[PDB]
RNA sequence: ACAAUGGAUUCUGGUAUGUUCUAGCGCUUG
RNA sequence: AAGCAGCUUUACAGAUCAAUGGCGGAGGGAGGUCAACAUCAAGAACUGUGGGCCUUUGCCUAUAGAACUUAUAACGAACAUGGUUCUUGCCUUUUACCAGAAC
C-alpha cells in the first residue's frame, strides 16, 4: 500500500511506477 | 453495425450454431480496435475499447474456470453495454 | 407471436387448415407484388405501393368475414390470426364501428397525415363527389387517392 | 438487490450490469497480475 | 383530435427499399 | 484515496486532486527528534480518519 | 515476513499550379 | 372467539306504503413500447384557506392537502460525450490526443 513511497502518479513518469519492498534491507 | 448484423445472418441461415453466435458477437465487441479501426477518427474509444479488453479478462477467467484455453465464451453483455453507452455519447457529437 | 414460425410461437387451432389455401394465395400475391418491378413513373411506382395496400386490406377482410359476418371460425384461431400479424387488428377495430363499415385502411382516416385536419377523400360519399360538382358544371376530378389508391371507401356506396 | 424484492418498476437491458459487482469486490490472490489490473482500472470508470 | 399513427403492413416498407 | 493521493491496495490510482505538493515550511513542528515512533501510519489509517 | 505492473493511432508529404480544347450553320447586307 | 343481547347490513314477510331520514344512484371497466400539457433538486425545502399588522408585497396567527424524487443524499440501484478555462502528459505543426480540476 502507499505507505509514503512511490509516485504521485505514473503518467510523467515514464515507468510503470511498481514498487517493491527490498528484502536487503531488513536488520 | 454491419459486422454484428452479419452473424444474425449466419445464425439465421443456418452456417452457424447458436452458442457461436454468442461467441461470434463477444468477438466483434472485444475486437472492434482490430476489425473496424474506429480509432483512427475518434481515439477517445480507445477508452471503450480498453474497457472491452479489461471486461474480457474478468469474463474469461470466471468462465474458464476448471476449463482449457479455447474460443467458445459468448457473455457478451458487458461488452454489449460499452458500445451502447459510446454510442450514447457520439449522437450528438455526429448529429452537429 | 412474430411471423416467423420460431419455437416459441404456438402451434395452430383446429380450424386453421381448411382455410389455409385461401390465405395462401394472398401470401404469394404479396411477395409478388414486393418483386422490385422496376418503373420509371411515380404514377405506376405508387400504383405497386397501392396493390400492397389492397392486399393487406382484402387479406383482412377475409378474415373479418370468417369470423365477425358468418361465424366460420372459432375466437381461437381468430386470435391466432391477429398474434400471427395474419390479420390487422386495428384495422377490423374500424370496421366494426358504424361509420366506417367498409374502410380504406387506417391511414385514410388520420387528421394529422393531411394538410388541413381532415380525412382521405376517398372516405367522402360518391354522391357528395357528384353533387359538388356538378354544381361547378365539371365532372368528379378524383379518381384514386396517393396513399393506397381507394377508390371511396364510404360505407354507403 | 434486486432479490429481496418481489415488485418492481422495468429497468433497461443497458441498465442491468450484470458484471459491476465482480470489480467491486476483492479478486482473489489467485489471480494474475494482467488481470487484477482489469479489476483496478474497472474500478477507476466506476469512481469517476 | 389525436389518433395514434397507423401501423401499416411489413410489405410496404419492403416494396420501397426494393423500388 | 484520490483525494489524499493514496493507493488502496486493491483500488484505483489518479491523479494528484492538489499537485502542488511538494511546497514545505521549514518548521521545528514535524522533526524526528518531536516524533515519537510506534505504529507506521498505514494508508489503510488515512482514509479509515 | 513482500502481495503495488504507465503506454498503444489517424490526418496534414515536388509537379504543384495555370491555360486552350465550336461537332451539329439564327433569316439581312456581305 | 362458540353461545345470548346491542349494532351494522342482508334474502327479505312487513309497519308506513305520506311528510320523511340514512347510504348509493343523476353517461363504465380494464388496459396502450399512444399523444399533449404541467411537474421532477430546495432555508429539509410545498400549496390552498381564514384572521391581524404595515401599506399589494412582507410578516405573524389558525387550518386543510401534499403524487413522484432524496440521506453511505438523487428522477437512472444505469452511465456516455462536448465547450471554455487552469494544470500536466505525448513531442515534427494542427486536428485527433494524455488525465486531473473548476464552471
Ligand atoms: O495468449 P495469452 O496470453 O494466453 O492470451 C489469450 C489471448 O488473449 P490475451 O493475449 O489478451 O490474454 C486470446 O485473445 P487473442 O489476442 O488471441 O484474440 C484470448 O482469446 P480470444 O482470442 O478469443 O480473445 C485467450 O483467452 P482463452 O484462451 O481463455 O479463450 C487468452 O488466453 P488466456 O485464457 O490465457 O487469457
Ligand atoms: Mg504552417
Ligand atoms: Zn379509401
Ligand atoms: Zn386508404
Ligand atoms: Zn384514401
Amino acid at each position: 500500500s502507499y505507505n509514503g513511497i512511490g509516485l504521485k502518479s505514473a503518467k510523467g513518469s515514464s515507468t510503470s511506477g511498481h514498487v517493491q519492498r527490498s528484502l536487503a534491507s531488513n536488520n | 453495425m454491419k459486422l454484428i448484423v452479419d452473424t444474425h445472418v449466419q445464425f439465421r441461415l443456418g452456417n452457424v450454431d447458436a452458442f457461436q453466435l454468442a461467441d461470434g458477437i463477444h468477438y466483434i465487441l472485444n475486437h472492434i480496435g482490430q476489425l473496424t479501426g474506429i480509432y483512427r477518427y475518434k481515439y477517445k474509444v480507445m477508452h471503450q475499447i480498453r474497457a472491452c479488453k479489461d471486461l474480457k479478462h474478468i469474463i474469461y477467467y470466471k468462465f474458464n474456470k476448471n476449463l482449457g484455453k479455447g474460443p467458445g465464451c459468448g457473455f457478451w453483455q458487458p461488452a454489449w453495454r460499452v458500445w451502447l453507452n459510446f454510442l450514447r455519447g457520439t449522437i450528438p457529437l455526429l448529429e452537429r | 407471436m412474430p411471423r416467423i414460425k420460431t419455437r416459441r410461437s404456438k402451434p395452430a387451432p383446429d380450424g386453421f387448415e381448411k382455410i389455409k389455401p385461401t390465405l395462401t394465395d394472398f401470401e404469394i400475391q404479396l411477395r409478388d407484388a414486393q418483386k422490385d418491378k422496376s418503373s420509371k413513373l411515380a404514377a405506376k411506382s405508387n400504383e405497386q405501393l397501392w396493390e400492397i395496400m389492397q392486399l393487406h386490406h382484402q387479406r383482412s377482410r377475409y378474415i373479418y368475414t370468417l369470423y365477425y359476418k358468418r361465424k366460420a371460425i372459432s375466437k381461437d384461431l381468430y386470435d391466432w390470426l391477429i398474434k400471427e400479424k395474419y390479420a390487422d387488428k386495428l384495422l377490423i377495430a374500424k370496421w366494426r364501428k358504424t361509420g366506417y363499415e367498409k374502410l380504406c385502411c387506417l391511414r385514410c382516416i388520420q387528421k394529422n397525415e393531411t394538410n388541413n385536419g381532415s380525412t382521405c377523400i376517398c372516405r367522402v360519399p360518391r354522391a357528395q363527389l357528384e353533387e359538388e360538382a356538378r354544381k361547378k358544371g365539371t365532372q368528379v376530378s378524383f379518381h384514386q387517392c396517393v396513399h393506397c389508391g381507394c377508390r371511396g371507401c364510404a360505407s354507403t356506396d | 438487490f434486486p432479490f429481496n424484492r418481489t415488485k418492481g418498476k422495468m429497468v433497461r437491458a443497458q441498465d442491468v450490469a450484470l458484471a459491476k459487482k465482480w470489480f467491486l469486490q476483492h479478486p482473489d490472490e489467485e489471480y494474475p497480475v494482467k488481470v487484477k489490473v482489469s479489476y483496478q482500472k474497472l474500478l477507476k470508470n466506476y469512481v469517476l | 383530435l389525436y389518433t395514434p399513427k397507423a401501423e401499416m403492413p411489413p410489405e410496404h416498407l419492403r416494396k420501397i427499399i426494393n423500388t | 484515496g484520490k483525494a489524499l493521493n493514496n493507493a488502496i491496495p486493491g483500488g484505483p490510482k489518479f491523479e494528484p486532486l492538489y499537485p502542488r505538493e511538494e511546497e514545505e515550511d521549514y518548521n521545528e513542528f514535524n522533526s524526528i527528534d518531536r516524533v515519537i515512533f510506534r505504529v507506521p501510519i498505514r494508508s489503510e489509517y488515512k482514509v479509515a480518519f
